[PDB]
């Protein structure tokens, strides 16, 4: 619940609450009553929806890839990383370090690709989403032994069912995911520099269990990340310039702020 | 993954040009290493632990790996004339990275 | 030598010198070939994150 | 073993939560955590600066 | 797996002195090395091993 | 005074004495004992000789050449033809027994070498040709060395068991074998190795002819090396003593 | 929970913890403080995911077979055995004896086979999975009296429903499944030698209850085994060489380990 | 007849389990069994070998 | 199921060659016993408790079962000339096993 | 059981193990300790790494030929260029530290010999020419053997230090040196010798570059003798570990 205002009458004293010294770095804790007369108003407003958990708990798509059931791209391979998208990435960046559990949800959508094969009566499609942990064997063809599933966590979802949702516990060798890393993987300081060097969360593979039918069908899989049980440390200024790459913080110089007419203009 | 993916190497005619394609592999990367070099089309290929001349007429016997799976895929092109963008595409199943080098003279 | 019992033996001999290195390997119980097919290393290859000490016993 | 907590209502009610999965990483989001402390970022000075008193004496 | 960020370190052996032997005895000895985990060893994040392989069912 | 090296094991009517020996390895931590009634499944009154069968049997010595890859003995098969342990094994149908393996190999101070004396339960082995299994008398040996061969066995239309030492015939790392109760015979310090093996089978009792529960494998990790003038014929002799023999199902002899 | 380290200072004593005798077969129980100076670190790490139950509880496909609704192969017959696959088989082998309950899950996928019959409007497919216990009557045609189901446990699953999952209690005449059997079924020692002789767990039959439609449809059934309530005895070294057969341990000789450059090389 | 047990949480919570099927072979996996004893395989020697004391006297 | 499935039996011309196909049946196996012999095509068949010559011209009246459902399906080919791979396929609904014998001379 | 020979010394992050060793000689009976405040004279807060500097440093091995007269190491100078002990020595002005000298020389049972491992405080040595003193790099050696020479050093217009072994370079009887803490390496029984030396200086602290308080001298009283066929290159390696390092007066690096 937010703090309320306290009444004040006219004042005339040596003490000055307004005049301060911003050089110290202490933001003045001045309430409205300090520089005027105010009534006693009980503010029942609550800072409930501004909580870090409520701020970042919304499901937000990070990456969508499309795999056909017949042709060159039989299966889809995406390295896990929240940097691919923009809205969720920017939300997370606000904090230099962050420690959150994940609740991945997959929205899979099929589409009969235009073709000329007749008597297209396809049976219900079945899909498999496999999470390869880093250092694990990775599939090369749609039907390799890796797809059989030995110990990796995979979910089998027939089309038309409620979208699959598997929760992921915090997965980081360190004590918190580092949103920003001012360091190189190599002690020599030569090589990749940035968040990509320390963040590896495995790879995600999506394939058609059954070909489905005579005609080609293209399956779009959308991956949604919702941070839960989030704890954030060291708040940082929000990214002002548009993102240009996923593996680095490189940016294009942009105006501090959208301009207005004059210094006295009100638009 | 590849160090300095955009590069502009200008070198005079007559001496070997060293084109680096040093790469670092993520833990998630456990795939056959396919290194392919392109010019603007395929100069060299590395699949199944062997090197391929690829019968490129402009650069046959003048292109070789300086070093390998250790992380180096550089090429020392010898006896330049060759001016163009040299693209090195180290390949892994989770991520495939490419490096473009503009060569002058 | 990986195709014989000579893979395990580490060779030492009386040489007129000192400080000569006998062997050497990186501490990667999962990835390093030296440790990969050992009982600790092979069980480790069934997991992704490891932490702790190692008792290298030289006989 | 059900945990009963107050629902988020207006100003001026209970709901029952039972943890099904034993993993404990599957628990619903802990939204009801209204705790704050601006001292860490706002007012980070080593020596207290009373607002009424002059800042730089 | 291998990673520049989490390089474990280097383990090596050297001759502090020399392996001296008396006459009529071999000067080429061998040394065996064993590996074990101390009582403070932990593992997490199960994954399928990359050593096994299969083409079709046996 | 006291000394850890010296040790004397007495069983039945035959005892052994080792001046230099390493501590006995007691199997998986379970000293062999008779079948408790909480888990019995044969209703017949078991015969327990307890002296006639529980005695130290000395098998045939084998030479440890500098070129010898290894040896394996199927313990039940090895004693099938020796004394009452063999006779009672031939007669009775079911047979449960613990083992007290002891391998002796003594060499002078100037010899060098190292053996791995390890008893492996369920040593299912693989034939040279993938499709067929090895035949008896190739996989099994009666008081016979059944030596391993370093070279991979040629694979043809035959039933030769893979003797590949670097795989131990089970397609597993030979170094990783250490998991099984094991004692090393490093010539420099200990000339003898003793493992007390409990009865390790999934069923309370099993026919010894039908299946061999444990197999003693001696695999020299470091080859024997000696300077000219030393004894060139240093043997390895194995003395296996059964313990707590318990037999059911008396029938006519044979198999 | 894992044990932690204990502090130690400089030492100088007759007692030696490092120097030992590996000939005895006792792995030295040496903590880090024995051969150096170490601080008191409370290790909160837990050996929870290395438990035998957690190690082998992952669902893992063992065998997939494909049966058409019209043609030669109307029904699919697979003898139950975990040896057909590689990952789950290797996981189980780590233990000479093992005693686990089973939770079979079937992932069935249909596919409109290419043909020329027109007006292919197939109705929803219905499938039947029947477990014949050993010694039980076995179906010869897709419509024999055996399919009617007298006492055998069978599951009827219409396509598009959640995949069928029936739990199986421990099924072994002995006191534990024997992963390795160094024995022959015949007292004479002539005949089959190995795990196949003692392990018979019955046969699995899968068929189309209804033909489904005018056009031919091929149904792929994938069988998943997840050991539960597992107890394992006598740990054994993992299978180093690649499997070649399902009924035997026969192998092809392979290098102890992948080679490196030299004995001092660091790659 | 519900059994309440602690959920697997981090270091530095309850869940409720009710057995529906009476067969008892249908019960969920018993993952929470953190019991170990290395003595059976590690240190299997008959006579105790104190690490500080010399091994072979 | 069949004992020693890969076999190489070499025998001189003029005497009967004994080709064993001894098989053991699992408890799960409860099906009609179909034993078929092939050469490289069908020499003999056993279905419905009867033996079939199958009108093979190269081996007619020279091929017979030495023993049957008891577990023996061996054949004593008489008066050899015949060189090839003889395949014996005992058949059961849960599993069908085959044995290949290479015959020489 | 117990055994006097075996001993294990752990310091910092590096420990040593000697199977056969004679009892450690604890200096003059005073185990080294940090500077007590009853006798301090530097008012600056001393830095005490206590792990970074107090660790076993292994110097360069030297060959023990049958013709080798002896060797001397100025302990402070020897470690001047090794690790943080060297870095902190270069930076700080004052330096006080105890020493844990350990000399290893292992030989087979058929070799013979005898060393005198003795640390001498204030080993002021004499130049070949009486009028001038020896120069640095002749008197001192960085990880260098600084070997003694049996023949008297020719005396000319030079600064060569007298390496005469029968005088030890100090014009004193080498046999009488025993007064200083000393341990013998008789090859027949002990292959290692350890002396724990306390900080022995007249002032509470002294600059280590300015003056070397103690010098480890290895003088073979009985020459190495072996029959043909034995190893002819038996080295002597010295592992010196500092203890209780205490440094004052932080300044810019150099000297």
């Amino acid at each position: 619940r937010v703090a309320d205002t306290v009444g004040t009458g006219p004042t005339n004293s040596e003490a000055i609450p307004a005049l301060t010294a911003a050089e110290t770095g202490h933001t003045s804790q001045v309430v409205p009553g300090d520089t005027m007369q105010t009534r006693h108003v009980k503010n029942y407003h609550s800072r409930s929806e501004s909580t870090v958990e409520n701020f970042l708990c919304r499901s937000a798509c990070v990456y969508f890839t499309e795999y056909k059931n017949s042709g060159s791209k039989r299966y889809a391979e995406w390295v896990v990383t929240t940097r691919q998208a923009a809205q969720l990435r920017r939300k997370l960046e606000f904090f230099t370090y962050i420690r959150f559990d994940l609740e991945l949800t997959f929205v899979i959508t099929s589409t009969q690709q235009p073709s000329t094969t007749q008597n297209q009566d396809a049976q219900i499609l079945t899909h498999q989403i496999m999470y390869v942990p880093p250092g694990g064997p990775v599939p090369d063809k749609v039907d390799s032994y890796v797809w059989q599933t030995s110990t990796n966590p995979s979910v089998f979802w027939t089309e038309g069912n409620a979208p699959p949702r598997m929760s992921i516990p915090f997965l980081s060798i360190g004590n918190a995911y580092s949103n920003f890393y001012d360091g190189w993987s190599d002690f020599s300081r030569d090589g990749v520099y940035g968040i990509n060097t320390l963040n590896s969360m495995g790879t995600l593979y999506a394939r058609h269990v059954n070909t489905g039918g005579t005609g080609p069908i293209k399956s779009t899989i959308r991956i949604y990340f919702k941070p839960k049980h989030v704890k954030a440390w060291i708040p940082r200024p929000p990214r002002l310039c548009q993102y240009e790459k996923a593996k680095n913080v490189n940016f294009q110089p942009s105006g501090v702020t959208t301009t207005r007419q004059s210094i006295t203009a009100m638009t | 993954s590849i160090t300095t993916p955009e590069e502009m190497i200008e070198k005079a005619k007559g001496e070997t040009a060293y084109l680096p394609c040093k790469f670092t592999l993520s833990p998630e990367d456990q795939g056959p290493l396919d290194i392919e070099w392109l010019i603007s089309q395929v100069i060299i290929l590395y699949s199944g632990d062997k090197i391929y001349d690829d019968y490129y007429p402009d650069l046959k016997g003048r292109v070789h790996f300086t070093s390998l799976k250790s992380g180096d895929a550089s090429i020392n092109v010898t006896n330049l004339q060759d001016i163009g963008t040299y693209q090195c595409k180290v390949k892994k199943a989770p991520g495939v990275a490419n490096k473009k080098i503009h060569l002058v003279v | 030598k990986v195709n014989s019992m000579e893979a395990y033996q580490i060779p030492v001999r009386s040489n007129e010198g000192s400080g000569t290195q006998v062997f050497g390997f990186p501490l990667q119980p999962g990835y390093s070939s030296v440790f990969s097919r050992t009982l600790l290393g092979e069980i480790l290859n069934y997991y992704t994150h490891w932490s702790g000490s190692i008792k290298l016993t030289f006989m | 073993g059900a945990q009963v907590s107050t629902q988020k209502t207006g100003a001026h009610i209970h709901y029952t939560n039972i943890n099904y999965y034993k993993d404990a990483a599957s628990n619903s989001a802990t939204r009801q955590d209204f705790a704050q402390d601006p001292g860490k970022f706002t007012e980070p000075v080593k020596d207290i600066m009373i607002k009424s008193l002059p800042a730089l004496n | 797996a291998s990673d520049e960020c989490t390089a474990g370190g280097f383990i090596t052996c050297w001759y502090q002195t020399n392996i001296v032997v008396p006459a009529d005895a071999q000067s080429s000895c061998y040394i065996m090395c064993f590996v074990s985990a101390c009582n403070d060893f932990s593992v997490r994040l199960l994954k399928d091993t990359p050593f096994i392989s299969q083409e079709n069912f046996f | 005074g006291y000394s850890d090296r010296v040790r004397s094991i007495t069983l039945g009517n035959s005892t052994i004495t080792t001046q230099e020996c390493a501590n006995v390895v007691v199997g998986y931590g379970v000293w062999p004992d008779y079948l408790k009634d909480n888990e019995a499944t044969a209703e017949d009154q078991p015969t327990q000789p307890d002296v006639a069968t529980c005695r130290f049997y000395t098998l045939d010595s084998v030479q440890w050449q500098k070129t010898s890859p290894g040896w394996w003995w199927k313990l039940p098969d090895a004693l099938s033809n020796l004394g009452l342990f063999g006779q009672n094994m031939q007669y009775h149908y079911l047979g449960r027994t613990g083992y007290t393996i002891h391998v002796q190999c003594n060499a002078s101070k100037f010899h060098q070498g190292c053996l791995l004396v390890v008893c492996v339960p369920e040593a299912e082995m693989g034939c040279a040709t993938l499709d067929n299994t090895p035949s008896s008398a190739e996989l099994l040996g009666g008081d016979a060395a059944k030596e391993f061969a370093g070279e991979p066995i040629a694979s043809g239309s035959n039933k030769l068991v893979q003797r590949v030492v670097y795989n131990a015939g089970m397609g597993i790392g030979v170094g990783n074998l250490t998991i099984f109760p094991h004692q090393w015979i490093n010539l420099r310090t200990n000339n003898s190795a003793t493992i007390v093996m409990p009865y390790t089978n999934s069923v309370p009792m099993d026919n010894m002819f039908r299946h061999n529960n444990v197999t003693l494998m001696v695999i020299p990790f470091v080859p024997l090396d000696y300077c000219p003038g030393s004894t060139t014929y240093v043997p390895i002799t194995v003395t296996i003593a059964p313990m707590n023999a318990e037999y059911n199902g008396l029938r006519l002899a044979g198999h």
